[PDB]
């Protein structure tokens, strides 16, 4: 062997790879992230109720009826902005635009918390009958994320949905059970106090009660991971202030 | 002053009482073919031949120039041969009183001999075979010389002799064997004995090395293990007291030496004693009229690694100093291993029987259980003083392993050195045919 | 400094890669019979594994991390080539420069010397490191943690295995069989460090 | 399409990059020696085709073969070195063919043994002398149903460097053969038309090499005689395929071209004064004809001897003559046979059935000692096995059977 | 003949025998989504590359060599999975590393290197297509009772109705997690092994 | 049959080489032993057993509702119709008859599944029956919950004897504890059944929760007996009055069972002091460290020894002398990991509330390590001509 030969055949198998490599992986460029985009659309979709079983249709649908929008939680007001691109897990990642929450305050164990967050605004029209809050926290093998509806009176949920979790099945994996997740309607997070009031109670909840909500059997540390979920998510450092501007009015 | 914490004095009954006294008249030895290792004959006599003591018998292949003559003078009457063909043992009967003669010495020219004027002699009268060459235990090469001899000079088996009774017998021979041993060695002579006196050589080359504890204290392998190390490029020659005085008899008169003193002894002997013996007898005829009626195993050494004395092979042995008979058992009992035994012995504490201090067993042959796999409890740990690791080296030596047992030590060992594991074993595994297969192979890949 | 030894004692022990990523299992079976091989084995990964992972954390935060090089390029789909031609090159390296001109590991290393270029252990290594976005020194410590419990688990296998010396096996299940069924029972008793937040 | 050429020079960049590290760090590092091997120190033949690799690629380029056999990898293990400097680590395959002990002295085997640094070899003096030659055919005359006698003549005088037992490497070049003009006596006409054995045929597309022993002994220098038997299918399963390099040299006629390649052996007798015990059947007579012939008319011994041969009928028998005048001459030596299955016109009377059988019954069983005599066994492989059963039961040991086998 | 494409799916098995591409069997094995769509691309994978590499087999230099093959090897890879994000996201989702770790899939190397340099371009396309078949063989069948007794499924279909839905089947937990593969493996091992003794191993 | 008189009697066999004269050990008596050992803590457990069923039950119902209850269960039944009560005031007795109906059918069906497949296999490659199952179905059917269902008992078992000892080649062959390496079977396949607050107390509709686990919520104080209303003091959790499975509850009662075989020298006294140094060591480690979130960093090591299966585990399961190390040097090595594990995996790992099953199975695996390394300095000081 030589070096004249061995570097033109190096350099022609490299110059025959990489046009085909490259313009592979920049073709699909766009679909690679359309499929992206799907999953969320369809699980927002499934949260809201409306049903559409069809990426066809999904993408009208999301299109006509929700509308993105996001939410800055210190001053619990709206933020202009590309909503519709937005990365909250890198946003509060990075550390110019997050909040490094302290021990005492840092009840859902998230360890770092984004300056503006992004809800989702269910209407027809101009008329707005819901709002999609994303909230999450640590359970006990992993993360878990989810979608919680709350009505334009900002306290009765309409729907509760667990998209992301990693949770042990049978055992701490039923929070994606739907015969868990149909009771979470018509419940009711605040009081007249203004106090979370949502409990995930051990052993069944008083049958018709509005703050009461059954536990996990036998999953108590993914429980109190729910818990501490919206104990924080509705205290004041998560939606808080968002949800008391809501409930005046003017969602 | 050295001394051994683990081991097991077995406390087995008819301990005997060391006075010397004439044993039966024998009529009949015999040489055995089946105790040298690796020995494959060259018969030079035939059957109705007559022989002269210290008359050669057969020669060796594997081992040439190594000839083993005849104990006493009479003539040949079987050369009994077992399954292959092999040699069991040469049946003599003693009719006679001539011999051959040898070169004799003054005691004081002895520890100036020449090494090869040595080994001529010892080759021709046939003593050359009481050496015994560690690792392997094969009678030394005419022509091989190790640096250190190990005149073992004490016993420590069940139901065994008292060496400081037949030596003060023969306390100028014992001597002369050990000035010839310090001329022939070229190294030094350790001289292992227990606490008492012994009859002593006034020269440098010869050392008196002080031993204590229970029976593996009394073992040429502990004793190579704990004074000169041995390996592959270190071999150690061994000799007993008894050789050592017919060395010393042959070099001070010329003839050779065929005497013994052996201990009659056993749970089922009327009269336990030392009984004054021929070398290679008739044990069928020896201990007639001397033990109880019924079923009896008559055996040729002490009870640990001895040889069943039954049919072409009820003679003495070369290497053994003692007799030990015992009872045969072969009955059935229900429920013997749930009984809280008061007449049974372990070394473990499960049994009532080790409560009672001092207790001495009518033990038999049999084995108490039945063939297992090896779970190890402790007890190897227990009866191996040796640097060595026991429960290893035997699972080593079980699944056929050669190189890692050398490296875990096998090559130190004898299969009189695993008799007490086989002993304590549950799983009831002999061990030494597994080391001595080993060391066959070890050999053959040489 | 104690993140450092967070991290080094969680690559070891709570990730470990050969008995809770299970990574290189077509080497971890097979060269596992002698505890010298299996050490020599484990040590030649951690060094490349060592060495692997820092350059692979450069070269990709230096011109394959999205906008890292040219603002509104993404270069994104060369990690899996350029990973793997780091990987060779360093295998290659270290088998023809230092082990065979040096006095070699003779049979310590035979024909799994080369195999070490397609070890899924270090692929799977340089993956996770990209997906955790480590720093230099931290690249450096997990890169050292992974090869040392690669090693450890490599090496307990094979103590088990020549303990293995004295069992009695089925012919059908006579080696492979028997190991692969040996790997599960170490794995099962692996998930000790399961729930651990560290 | 700007991410499109960023991609495409980045790709070839770094490919190039770690190509050309890999090609610099051999540039810096490689030997690029040559000549690092000494085959001895004494004769000034030091030379090779290779720096390193394996060994015989260096040495046979060069001419230097122990038996540069087909293939290699120690299948047969006849390329045999010994080594004195260099590395001293052995192959895993190695340890099959090499005990401890030899292991220390350096014995290993070529096709194993990979070269890349200097050292030193120790090779016997049997590679130094053992050549090709020339010889011309004589004769390949049959005597029997599958056994034919070779007969080569030595060009120039030569007398080849064999000892007793011996074989010489055979060769056999590209060729063609049809079987339909081969011919046997009347006798053997109708066993050899039963499937006419004619239809048969062999292609050989490169020259090939296998060795066959001679039957003749060192005082009949100037005359190779072989036995040499045809390769043909089973007789119950005639669709095996048939033999090629056998059936080329059963087609050889007298008078032709051939050439073989230099003596090698094996199977060499002891020199000691026990008795010699030689036992064997089919093509065996060759070597066990040179050890008589040696030590009667050669080496004028006086051992006592003893040829127990065993055959199938008394038309399978040849060689007759000759041993037969051999026994009248030498009272130590004593020959005897036995067949198989006698047929009525055989008239035969004595001893019947397998070789092992008969050799017991009559002779060892009332042997006093039959540990201290020699034995050599060369013959079927199924023969092979009965005799060394039967020798273990008798207790003799591995040193005293000295046997000589083709591999079954 | 079918011999090459037929033979190693018992005869020469790679995870059986040759002890090749193991840690995809132990990971993508709990679905059989997962575990046929892994089968499919290492069957493309390992055929193209051996194409392409007996195509060129004459100009690889022996320095460059693994360099050389690995470029073909890895963008084969990356254009596999650039497909499957485009096309089958929810899939291609749920292998996540076991996509990329194709390349160093010990199956691939073997093939390339025992086969694809020293034979004839459709031999090696043929007899890669075989060796997919025979590593496809132990995927699907480990995959068929981890999914079926973990979950009481099949391809995402409803056969065993599950405790927790209303019906009487409780899943085993096991199956989902790594052992079960370790186990299930071995007795295919010891069932193969066992209807053909030409391949059981020797004591020594 | 034969299959009795060839169990009960010896086989009256005699030595044919080396030692003519043999230890009176054996395999048998070294397994009836060990199998005996456990008998008073598998009786209190009984006792305990039903103790804390009846004082659920009558803490749950009264009246006419718990004779609907006693009527519907065939343990209650069955216990009211062989003489016994259910009432408040039930006796000893009847305390011990509802353990027994609550453990003899898991013990009867872990014997019989376990032996079909120990005797196919010692049938199938012809040899004699072993022993050492009398001592693996009894540690199985103790270290299980009274209310593990038989189905699952019996792929517990089935695990634990075919793929963890008989496959590697029977008693005396294994590298890992098959009792535990079954009981993880179940563990990690079955878990809703072998943890939670429903499984201790086997009582119907009763959900109390582990004594061990009762402690991470909230530290000493948290420690109640929900059944009567009363405090665990540490007397109470020794004796073994704490609710938790028929084996383990008693602590007492191990350690009496327990000197027995440690006297007569078939467990190792090596291993349980490696044990105790290593829960010691590491239990004063985390509570001379503390914490304020974490309550088990607060937790001394008396309080660790009593509570869970560790004195079970320590006295009758860490001493397989297959699985341990056969180094009197590695002996202590692997019981200090031992208790280092079991430690670790109570404080630190918050998934599982009890850790001495997982490891003794962890350091099953690295017991050859330690041997390897013995012996491999046994070896250096070999060549050294000093051994
Ligand atoms: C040192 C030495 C000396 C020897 N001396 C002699 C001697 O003096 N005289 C003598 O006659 N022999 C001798 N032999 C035996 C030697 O093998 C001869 O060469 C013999 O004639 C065999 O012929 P061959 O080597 O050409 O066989 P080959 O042609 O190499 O092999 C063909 C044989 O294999 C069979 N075969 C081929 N293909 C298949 C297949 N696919 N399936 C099944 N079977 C198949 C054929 O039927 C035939 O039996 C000697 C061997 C050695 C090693
Ligand atoms: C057979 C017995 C063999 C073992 C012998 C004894 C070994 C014990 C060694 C350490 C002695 C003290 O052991 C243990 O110490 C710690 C403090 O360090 C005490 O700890 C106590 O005070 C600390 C104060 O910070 C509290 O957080 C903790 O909850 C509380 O238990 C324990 O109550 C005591 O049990
Ligand atoms: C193998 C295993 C996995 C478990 N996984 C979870 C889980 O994922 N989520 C959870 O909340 N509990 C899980 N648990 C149970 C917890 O460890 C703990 O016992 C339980 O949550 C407490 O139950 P309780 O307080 O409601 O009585 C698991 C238990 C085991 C044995
Ligand atoms: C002290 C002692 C403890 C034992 N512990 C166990 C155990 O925990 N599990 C088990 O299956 N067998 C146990 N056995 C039985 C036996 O030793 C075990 O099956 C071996 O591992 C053989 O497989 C024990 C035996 C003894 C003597
Ligand atoms: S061909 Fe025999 S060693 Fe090479
Ligand atoms: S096949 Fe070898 S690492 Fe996966």
């Amino acid at each position: 062997d030589s070096i004249k030969k061995t570097l033109f055949v190096v350099i022609a198998l490299s110059l025959v790879c990489s046009i085909i490599v490259s313009a592979a992986a920049v073709g699909l460029r766009d679909k690679q992230k359309e499929n992206a985009a799907l999953d969320k659309q369809s699980k927002i979709l499934q949260v809201a109720g409306i049903e559409a079983k069809g990426s066809k249709q999904i993408v009208e649908l999301f299109n006509k009826s929700i509308e993105p929008r996001l939410v800055d939680f210190n001053t619990g007001d709206f933020v202009e902005g590309d909503a519709a691109n937005y990365d909250q897990r890198k946003a509060a990642k990075e550390a110019s635009e997050s909040i490094k929450l302290t021990a005492e305050q840092d009840k859902a164990k998230i360890q770092r918390r984004a300056n503006v967050g992004v809800v989702y605004l269910v209407k027809d029209g101009d008329k707005t009958s819901k709002v999609i809050l994303p909230v999450h926290g640590n359970g006990l093998w992993s993360m878990m994320y989810a979608f919680v509806a709350v009505e334009t009176d900002g306290n009765t949920v309409s729907g509760l949905t667990y998209y992301e979790q990693g949770e042990t099945p049978g055992l701490g994996g039923e929070v994606e059970n739907p015969a868990w997740r149909a009771q979470w309607v018509g419940k009711k997070l605040f009081d007249e106090n203004h106090k979370p009031a949502i409990k995930i109670v051990k052993g069944g909840a008083p049958q018709g009660s509005e703050h009461g909500v059954d536990g996990l059997s036998g999953a108590t540390l993914t429980s109190n991971g729910v818990q501490n979920t919206f104990d924080f998510w509705l205290g004041d450092m998560g939606f808080g202030p968002f949800l008391t501007k809501v409930r005046d009015g003017g969602l | 002053m050295i001394t051994i914490k683990k081991g097991l004095d077995l406390p087995i009954a008819g301990t005997p009482s060391q006075v010397i006294s004439d044993g039966k008249a024998i009529k009949k030895v015999a040489l055995l073919g089946e105790e040298y290792v690796g020995m494959r004959p060259t018969m030079h006599v035939r059957v109705g031949d007559e022989v002269k003591k210290a008359q050669i018998l057969f020669e060796d292949k594997k081992n040439p120039g190594v000839k083993f003559t005849s104990p006493v003078s009479g003539k040949v009457v079987e050369i009994n041969r077992g399954a292959k063909r092999v040699l069991q043992s040469v049946v003599i009967e003693v009719a006679g009183d001539d011999q051959v003669t040898f070169d004799k010495f003054e005691a004081n020219q002895l520890a100036s001999l020449n090494r090869d004027a040595i080994k001529t002699q010892l080759v021709e009268s046939g003593l050359w075979t009481a050496f015994r060459t560690r690792p392997f235990s094969k009678v030394p090469a005419i022509d091989s010389t190790s640096e250190a001899i190990f005149v073992t000079a004490m016993d420590t088996n069940p139901l065994a002799a008292e060496p400081t009774v037949v030596i003060n017998e023969q306390s100028e021979a014992f001597v002369a064997g050990l000035d010839v041993l310090s001329a022939l060695t070229t190294g030094k002579v350790y001289v292992c004995k227990k606490g008492t006196s012994l009859p002593r050589s006034q020269q440098p080359n010869v050392e008196e090395h002080v031993f204590d504890g229970p029976h593996p204290a009394g073992l040429a392998g502990t004793h190579m293990h704990f004074l000169y190390p041995v390996s592959a490029d270190h071999v150690a020659w061994s000799i007993n007291y008894q050789d050592v005085i017919a060395v010393g008899q042959l070099f001070l008169t010329g003839e050779l030496y065929t005497q013994r003193v052996v201990s009659l002894a056993g749970p089922v002997v009327n009269k336990p004693r030392l009984v004054r013996t021929v070398m290679g007898a008739s044990l069928e005829q020896l201990v007639d009229s001397e033990i109880m009626p019924g079923e009896v195993r008559i055996i040729s050494g002490s009870v640990l690694s001895g040889t069943k004395a039954t049919g072409p092979h009820a003679y003495l042995g070369r290497y053994h100093l003692q007799v030990s008979v015992l009872r045969e058992g072969r009955d059935k009992e229900l429920f013997g291993w749930a009984m809280p035994g008061k007449n049974k012995f372990s070394v473990t504490r499960s049994f009532l029987g080790h409560l009672f201090k001092g207790q001495v067993y009518n033990m038999t042959t049999t084995t108490n259980g039945s063939d297992r796999s090896m779970v190890p409890i402790g007890n190897y740990e227990k009866v191996m003083p040796l640097d060595m690791e026991p429960t290893l080296l035997l699972r080593d030596l079980c699944a056929g392993d050669s190189d890692s047992a050398v490296r875990l030590g096998a090559l130190e060992l004898d299969e009189e050195d695993l008799a007490l594991c086989t002993f304590v074993c549950p799983g009831k595994y002999e061990y030494g045919q597994l080391l001595r297969e080993c060391l066959d192979k070890i050999e053959k890949e040489g | 400094m104690e993140h450092y030894i967070s991290l080094l004692v969680k690559s070891i022990f709570i990730e470990n890669m050969a008995l809770s990523f299970f990574l290189g299992m077509c080497t971890f079976l097979a060269v596992s019979k002698k505890v010298k091989t299996s050490f020599g084995l484990g040590i030649a990964v951690i060094v490349v594994l060592t060495i692997s992972v820092p350059v692979n954390n450069l070269v990709y935060n230096l011109v394959l991390k999205p906008d890292a090089l040219v603002e509104g390029v993404d270069l994104s789909f060369l990690n899996f080539i350029t990973f793997i031609g780091v990987i060779a090159a360093l295998v290659q390296i270290l088998e023809m420069i230092l082990d065979r001109f040096f006095p070699p590991l003779y049979n310590a290393l035979g024909i799994f010397l080369p195999l070490i270029t397609v070890n899924c252990a270090i692929f799977g290594g340089v993956s996770f490191m990209v997906q955790r976005d480590y720093s230099f020194a931290e690249s450096v410590v997990y890169g050292f943690g992974s090869g040392v419990g690669w090693m450890l688990a490599i090496v307990a296998l094979a103590g088990i295995r020549e303990k293995m010396k004295y069992s009695d096996v089925p012919p059908g299940l006579r080696g492979l069989g028997i190991t692969f069924i040996t790997a599960g029972l170490m794995a099962l008793g692996f998930m000790s460090f399961s729930g651990v937040q560290l | 399409m700007s991410t499109i050429i960023f991609g495409v020079v980045m790709f070839t960049l770094i490919i190039l990059a770690l190509v050309l590290v890999i090609l610099f760090a051999k540039s810096k590092l490689v030997p690029t020696g040559d000549i690092t091997i000494s085959i001895n120190g004494d004769p000034e033949k030091a030379i090779v085709t290779q720096p390193g690799g394996k060994l015989l690629t260096a040495l046979a380029g060069a001419g230097v073969f122990v038996s540069s056999a087909c293939g290699g990898g120690g299948s047969c293990g006849q390329c045999r070195v010994k080594i004195k400097s260099g590395g001293g680590d052995i192959l895993p395959t190695e340890l099959d063919h090499i005990s401890k002990g030899e292991a220390r002295e350096g014995e290993r085997l070529a096709c194993q043994v990979a070269v890349k640094a200097d050292m030193d070899l120790e090779l016997p003096e049997e590679i130094f002398g053992v050549k090709k030659w020339e010889c011309t055919v004589i004769s390949n005359d049959n005597k029997a149903t599958f056994i034919k006698e070779l007969k080569l003549a030595i060009p120039d005088g030569e007398s080849v460097p064999f000892r007793a037992g011996g074989y010489i490497q055979i060769e056999a070049p590209a060729h063609h053969v049809k079987y339909a003009d081969f011919d046997v006596p009347e006798k053997y006409r109708g066993d050899w038309d039963k499937f006419n054995l004619f239809r048969y045929e062999s292609k050989v597309d490169e020259p090939i090499i296998r060795a066959y022993s001679m039957a003749n002994y060192p005082e009949e220098f100037g005359i190779i005689m072989l036995n040499v038997r045809i390769a043909t299918p089973p007789p119950n399963n005639p669709n095996v395929p048939p033999g090629q390099m056998s059936s080329y040299i059963w087609s050889l006629k007298a008078g032709d071209k051939c050439t073989i390649s230099g003596p090698f052996g094996e199977f060499f007798a002891k020199d000691t004064d026990a008795e010699m015990v030689f036992i064997g059947g089919g093509a065996g007579m060759a070597p066990m004809r040179s050890h008589i012939f040696d030590q009667l008319k050669r080496l004028k011994s006086k051992r006592k001897m003893s040829y127990w041969y065993g055959a199938r009928s008394k038309r399978e028998m040849f060689y007759v003559e000759d041993f037969d005048g051999l026994a009248a001459e030498n009272d130590n030596f004593v020959w005897h046979c036995a067949l198989s299955d006698p047929q009525p016109e055989d008239n035969w009377t004595g001893y019947t059935g397998f070789i092992h059988n008969v050799l017991y019954e009559n002779y060892l069983k009332d042997h006093e000692a039959p540990e201290d005599c020699e034995y050599y066994m060369c013959g079927p492989p199924m023969m092979n096995a009965a005799v060394i059963n039967m020798l273990k039961n008798l207790g003799v040991e591995e040193e005293n059977i000295l046997l000589d086998d083709f591999g079954g | 003949l079918k011999k090459s494409v037929l033979a190693p799916v018992l005869d020469n098995n790679p995870i059986a025998l040759q002890v090749l591409g193991v840690c995809s069997a132990l990971a993508v094995t709990t679905k059989l989504e997962t575990a046929f769509v892994m089968t499919l691309a290492v069957m493309f994978v390992t055929a193209l590359s051996n194409f392409f590499v007996s195509l060129i087999r004459n100009h690889i230099p022996n320095s460059v060599r693994i360099i050389v093959q690995m470029a073909i090897i890895a963008s084969l890879v990356i254009v596999v999975d650039q497909i499957l994000k485009a096309y089958l996201y929810d899939i291609s989702k749920q292998l996540s590393v076991f996509v990329g770790l194709i390349i160093t899939n010990c199956i691939v190397m073997g093939r390339a290197e025992a086969f694809a340099m020293k034979s004839e371009p459709i031999p090696s396309f043929i007899d890669g297509i075989g060796n997919g078949l025979g590593y496809g063989f132990v995927l699907m069948t480990v995959g068929f009772f981890r999914e079926l007794l973990g979950s009481g499924k099949l391809f995402g279909l409803e056969v065993l109705p599950l405790i927790s839905n209303g019906g009487w089947y409780q899943p085993n937990g096991l199956m989902l997690l790594a052992p079960s593969a370790f186990f299930l493996i071995g007795f295919m091992i010891w069932a193969i092994r066992t209807f053909k003794p030409e391949q059981v191993e020797a004591k020594e | 049959y034969e299959a009795a008189a060839t169990l009960f009697y010896t086989p009256g066999l005699v030595t044919k080489r080396s030692s003519h004269v043999r230890d009176s050990v054996d395999l048998k008596r070294i397994m009836i032993m060990v199998w005996l050992a456990v008998f008073p803590a598998m009786f209190w457990g009984m006792y305990n057993a039903g103790g804390q069923a009846i004082a659920a039950l009558n803490h749950l119902y009264s009246g006419d509702q718990l004779a609907a209850i006693v009527a519907g269960n065939w343990h209650y039944w069955l216990t009211e119709m062989l003489g016994g009560t259910m009432s408040s005031d039930a006796g000893w007795g009847s305390k011990m008859l509802l353990g027994a109906t609550y453990f003899l059918p898991i013990y009867a069906t872990v014997f019989i599944v376990g032996g079909f497949w120990e005797v196919l296999f010692c049938m199938v490659r012809k040899h004699e029956v072993n022993e050492g199952f009398f001592v693996t179905s009894i540690l199985f059917a103790l270290i299980v919950p009274p209310t593990l269902p038989l189905w699952q008992a019996a792929l517990g078992i089935t695990f634990g004897v075919v793929v963890a000892k008989e496959v590697f080649g029977g008693t005396g062959r294994n590298f890992l504890n098959p009792a535990l390496a079954g009981r993880a079977f179940l563990f990690f396949a079955y878990p809703a059944q072998i943890s939670g607050d429903l499984v201790w107390t086997a009582a119907d509709g009763y959900s109390g929760a582990y004594a061990l686990s009762q402690w991470a919520q909230g530290g000493a104080g948290a420690l109640i007996n929900n059944a009567t209303g009363q405090t665990i003091t540490w007397m109470d959790a020794f004796i073994g009055n704490i609710p938790g499975s028929i084996g383990e509850v008693s602590t007492l009662a191990l350690m009496i069972g327990a000197a027995f075989i440690v006297y007569m020298g078939i467990a190792s006294w090596r291993i349980i002091g490696g044990v105790m140094i290593g829960m010691i060591l590491l239990s004063t480690l985390f509570n001379v460290i503390g914490s304020d979130t974490n309550a088990m960093f607060n937790m001394p090591w008396h309080w660790h020894l009593v509570l869970g299966g560790f004195a079970f585990g320590m006295f009758f399961m860490a001493t397989d002398p297959v699985s341990a190390s056969f180094t009197n040097s590695g002996k202590w090595a692997y019981g200090i990991l031992i208790g280092v594990m079991c430690v670790l995996i109570r404080v630190v790992n918050p998934a599982y509330p009890e850790g001495m099953m997982l490891a003794i199975l962890f350091a099953n695996l690295f017991a050859p390590l330690f041997d390897h390394v013995v012996v491999e300095r046994n070896i250096k000081r070999r060549l050294a001509r000093y051994g």
